[PDB]
């Protein structure tokens, strides 16, 4: 028993075509292949009932999804990826697990072209730009002392007159001076080539970013990105990953739930995708908090504009559930891990997620800076 | 070992921890609590956006020293009647 | 800012000296003008120095294309398809080859849409 | 003993470290960062990671 979900299990083009097992391909598919042959027995894959994982009811308390299958006898087996917890490894035993997996962030891929009067000045900094003019005045100021001239000898002095000359030198290579000045030559002097390195610095600099434009802006850590507010971050309306931020012992996870808690408008959403098209429409103003496997799946697939940042926050795993009792519990235990040691798994990690994933790596190098 | 009483107890145990958040909060508490670098190590906000001041201020250095000497140009000049 | 005390020709011919040289220094010599050249100098120079920057740009970004005589460098690449026939042993040995390279390339000409695949040689 | 980890030698095939204390009953459990592995599961049993 295993459930319909991308990308682990889906349907063929022709599933109309042809009947039995032809009519599922995916990861689980390959899985159960996989498993049949390190443990010989023939196997018949079905669907979960109406589509449930394994949660236990809280009213009547009966268990629905594929623990449930299970438990009364009306499956064998559940290669499936069900997460290992307490209150299903008291029912049904657990294999160990094949992936790990943990709450991550989806945030819209950041552009990199930021055109506007704010970004002129960045080629240098916001602390020369304002050390420019002090060295312009200081140069200014020693242009209203080095104005001295020959006159047979308490002096004519300099007012009004010298603020003028002086002003000159910002927009003129710099020096102005007087003429047959011997200090002024110097002051220009030293000033021209001042000027000199910074202009050819700027130009310099403003050709290093016109070739590799990188612009990684995301702050790409969780405790930052509970310390600003201009991007919001929410999770599901219902569900375990909500549940975590909910218990959690953790100051940060704490104050991203109270920020989740007393957000408005309200950051929770009902379903998935409607949390990938709200990061997907935010323009990047929006994340989104969701395991790790549905996280990199959807940044593998078109229009390639999410992304998976940072790392994951708690430690669970998928992982083969087995009838308390049955038979097949030890061997399909052991050919979990005879799978993992050989590479198998990962090999169909990459073959499904990478290989047949939409969003390819794009062409070696290229031209995209005009 | 194979066939012991402890097997099931600390094979549920181990959940129980991981779900209450005890493993996360102890591998927090004896890795970075403990740890003599608390905060990041040796990471900016950005990895040189633009150009560091210490960079120019040499520049900015040699300039005013040729305006102090200029000044001092300006001083034996004046003095000269 | 120069004398327009009521065609003047005085002014007219003025301005295009200070768009060429660096600075705003003609016959009259205001603080007005500097201002005016202050500001026209630094304008400019930011404009030609992003044009050689950007240039810059451009001769950098010409001259590191790669041409790629090495055929794992022609898989590693979607613009320029390359594909081979539709049967005869070229084909066979991109589908039994045992070198990582070839079977990069074999999976790109079988998942290629459209088909990269011809009949006919010519 | 000795700073052994759960690991089988290949010549007299004796079991050595922790997995080698829990198979001969010397000890009777080993919380310590012990990797699950195929060759060790078969001697003694792992709990969940
Ligand atoms: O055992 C559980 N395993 C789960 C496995 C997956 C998937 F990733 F698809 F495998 C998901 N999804 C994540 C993306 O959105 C679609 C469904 C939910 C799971 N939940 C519900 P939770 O309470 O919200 O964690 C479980 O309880
Ligand atoms: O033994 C073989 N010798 C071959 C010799 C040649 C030629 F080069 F013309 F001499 C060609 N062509 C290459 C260009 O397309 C037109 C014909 C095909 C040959 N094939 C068929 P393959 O199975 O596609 O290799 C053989 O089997
Ligand atoms: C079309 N412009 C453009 O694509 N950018 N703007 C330039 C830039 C170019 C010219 C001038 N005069 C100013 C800015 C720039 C400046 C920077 C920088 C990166 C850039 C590249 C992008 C943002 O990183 C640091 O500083």
């Amino acid at each position: 028993t295993t459930i319909l979900e991308s990308p682990y299990v889906m349907m063929k083009a022709n599933h109309a075509a042809l009947a039995g097992n032809e009519r599922y391909e995916g990861y689980c598919v390959d899985l159960a292949a996989e498993i049949a042959k390190h443990c010989g027995f023939k196997y018949k894959l079905t669907i979960v009932g109406d589509g449930k994982y394994g949660a236990r009811d809280a009213d009547t308390k009966i268990w629905n999804g594929m623990v449930g299958e299970l438990v009364y006898g009306k499956a064998d087996i559940a290669i499936a990826p069900l997460t290992i917890t307490l209150v299903r490894e008291e029912v049904i035993d657990f294999s160990k697990p094949f992936m790990s997996l943990g709450i991550s962030i989806m945030i819209k891929k950041p552009q990199k072209s930021k055109p506007g009067v704010f970004s002129f000045l960045d080629p240098l900094a916001y602390e020369i730009w304002m050390c420019i003019v002090f060295a312009y005045i200081g140069v200014s100021v020693v242009l209203f002392l080095v104005s001295r001239f020959s006159p047979y000898e308490t002096n004519e002095f300099a007012i009004f007159q010298s603020a003028w000359f002086s002003l000159g030198a910002f927009m003129q290579q710099g020096a102005d001076i007087s003429p047959r000045s011997l200090s002024g030559r110097i002051v220009g002097g030293v000033w021209w080539f001042f000027t000199l390195i910074i202009i050819s610095s700027y130009t310099a600099n403003l050709a290093a970013f016109l070739t590799v434009e990188r612009m990684v802006s995301p702050i790409e850590s969780a405790e930052d990105l509970s310390k600003q507010t201009e991007i919001a971050y929410g999770t599901l309306d219902s569900g375990s990953t909500k549940e975590f931020f909910r218990r959690s012992k953790i100051a940060v996870f704490d104050k991203m739930w109270t920020y989740m808690r007393s957000a408005e408008p309200s950051v929770f959403v009902r379903t998935t995708a409607e949390g990938v098209a709200r990061v997907r429409k935010s323009k990047g103003k929006y994340a989104y908090l969701l395991e790790s496997t549905m996280n990199e799946y959807i940044e593998q697939r078109k229009p390639c504009d999410t992304m998976k940042v940072g790392g994951n926050l708690d430690s669970k795993g998928y992982g083969i559930a087995t009838p308390k009792g049955s038979s097949l519990g030890t061997p399909v235990n052991l050919a979990v891990l005879k799978l993992s040691e050989q590479g198998l798994l990962d090999k169909l990690k990459n073959k499904w997620w990478y290989d047949k994933g939409e969003c390819g790596a794009k062409d070696s190098g290229s031209k995209e800076k005009t | 070992p194979k066939g012991s009483s402890l097997g099931t107890p600390v094979n549920l145990a181990v959940l129980k921890l991981s779900e209450q958040g005890l493993l996360d909060k102890l591998k927090n508490k004896w890795w970075y609590d403990k740890g003599e670098c608390g905060a990041k190590d040796s990471g900016s906000k950005e990895k040189t956006s633009a150009l560091s001041l210490s960079n120019v201020a040499g520049v900015f250095y040699i300039l005013v020293g040729g305006l102090g000497l200029a000044m001092l140009v300006a001083l034996i000049e004046f003095c000269y009647k």
